[PDB]
């Protein structure tokens, strides 16, 4: 997945 | 560096069932596995160390087991707060590395939206540029259409769309579709509409207003 | 208690160096080790290094040549400093404690500080009204938020009437515009019968731009 800095939550 | 492998990717359970969460690791590490939480906009909690002991002031749903290679995270029972992300720590080597991560979605009845459309306030358009707001709210599941029409004009490519991440709560999202234009554009025009298609609307609903 | 407050977040130009404190309380830099360890897009979380109570140092190998970290045990703070970032660089770094003094189990965490690398300039957003009406007033209920735009670089922070507002309250996930800077909008939802009678303002704080605005929320 990714990690998503503005709501600190993975990401698909 | 020991490479953990966490599978899947993505868990999504209804509430109330159990679920297990998997952490595998390219080289023996013992027992030498630590679990963590990430909540939504949340710095990590440390839920279970050494593969199964407990940490005080975590709920006892919270399990996991394993040694070696093959590691599990359990949840016996599901609440709507247990959304969040969840990580496996190794630390049997030097350095510690973490896994990548497995995201827990909750399951939920269908929940049409309640749709708001808020024109420009007059003090963005004292600046030359008009956002035109429209709220989905409390829905489920994750998938919406928003179709913006200006004067029976579709627009396309002028607008964003975010959602936030699911609720704790409810299990619900909420949705903003945002129409940019310049002052100039909204000046030359009346009708603004958004329209919303949804798996809980029996047939599309539509916001809109008259500029002044 | 036992906590961990670090400095807030903040642009870091390219090949510049970062600087984040770590201030603790609820136990002593001379009994525990404080750890720092950072979430990126690309490689997820990754333990950087440690200093330990009597002040050792272990850096985690990529970051033998450009980190350093050094305390002040009087003062309760920890100081980290890694020199010549890049995009990759951007992260959420974080000061962490474990549950005994020599281990790694982390039970303690700052509250994370974003660190964008890039070489644009800073940006405090402008604050406008997200006003009820009719046509956001549905069953008694009305919906009001604020838009928070044109700033750089994330993150933002928002609530309604200083904290004491939380039950249905959206903060939306930035975007970037083609301007490139972000945009959010907060939205609440409240009675209808209490517009008239309450006030409703949203608190705005871009921490990287020192902008704090309240702005107050009214039907048109
Ligand atoms: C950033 O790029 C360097 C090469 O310059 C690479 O070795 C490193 O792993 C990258 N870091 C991230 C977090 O992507």
């Amino acid at each position: 997945c990714q990690h998503d800095l503005s709501t600190r939550r993975l990401k698909c | 560096d020991i490479l953990l492998t966490q599978s899947p990717v993505i868990l999504s359970v209804s509430p109330g069932e159990r679920v297990s969460f998997s952490c595998r690791a390219s080289q023996s590490i013992g027992t030498n596995i630590h679990w963590y939480q990430q909540r939504t906009n949340g710095s990590p909690r440390l839920l279970i160390k050494y593969a199964s002991e407990s940490i005080s002031g975590i709920p006892s749903r919270f399990s996991g087991s394993g040694s070696g290679t093959d590691f599990t995270l359990s949840i016996n029972s599901v609440e709507s707060e247990d959304i969040a992300d969840y990580y496996c720590q190794q630390n049997n080597n030097w350095p510690t590395t973490f896994g990548a991560g497995t995201k827990l979605e909750l399951k939920r009845t269908v929940a049409a939206p309640s749709v708001f459309i808020f024109p420009p306030s007059d003090e963005q358009l004292k600046s030359g540029t008009a956002s035109v707001v429209c709220l989905l709210n409390n829905f489920y599941p994750r998938e919406a259409k928003v179709q913006w029409k200006v004067d029976n004009a579709l627009q396309s490519g002028n607008s964003q769309e975010s959602v936030t991440e699911q609720d704790s709560k409810d299990s619900t999202y909420s949705l903003s579709s945002t129409l940019t234009l310049s002052k100039a554009d909204y000046e030359k025009h009346k009708v603004y509409a958004c329209e919303v298609t949804h798996q809980g609307l029996s047939s599309p609903v539509t916001k809109s207003f008259n500029r002044g | 208690q036992v906590q961990l407050k670090q400095s807030g977040p903040g642009l870091v130009q390219p090949s510049q160096s970062l600087s984040i404190t770590c201030t603790v309380s609820g136990f002593s830099l001379t009994n525990y080790g404080v750890h720092w360890v950072r979430q990126s897009p690309g490689k997820g979380l990754e333990w950087l290094g440690v200093i330990w109570s009597g002040g050792n140092t272990d850096y985690n190998t990529p970051f033998t040549s450009r980190l350093s970290i050094n305390k002040d045990n009087s003062k309760s703070q920890v100081f980290f400093k890694m020199n010549s970032l890049q995009s990759n660089d951007t992260a959420i770094y974080y000061c962490a404690r474990a549950l005994t003094y020599y281990d790694y189990e982390f039970a303690y965490w700052g509250q994370g500080t974003l660190v964008t690398v890039s070489a644009a300039s800073t940006k405090g957003p402008s604050v406008f009204p997200l006003a009820p009406s009719s046509k956001s007033t549905s069953g008694g209920t009305a919906a009001l938020g604020c838009l928070v735009k044109d700033y750089f670089p994330e993150p933002v922070t928002v609530s309604w009437n200083s904290g004491a507002l939380t039950s249905g309250v959206h903060t939306f996930p930035a975007v970037l515009q083609s301007s490139g800077l972000y945009s959010l909008s907060s939205v609440v939802t409240v009675p209808s019968s209490s517009l008239g009678t309450q006030t409703y303002i949203c608190n705005v704080n871009h921490k990287p731009s020192n902008t704090k605005v309240d702005k107050r929320v009214e039907p048109k």
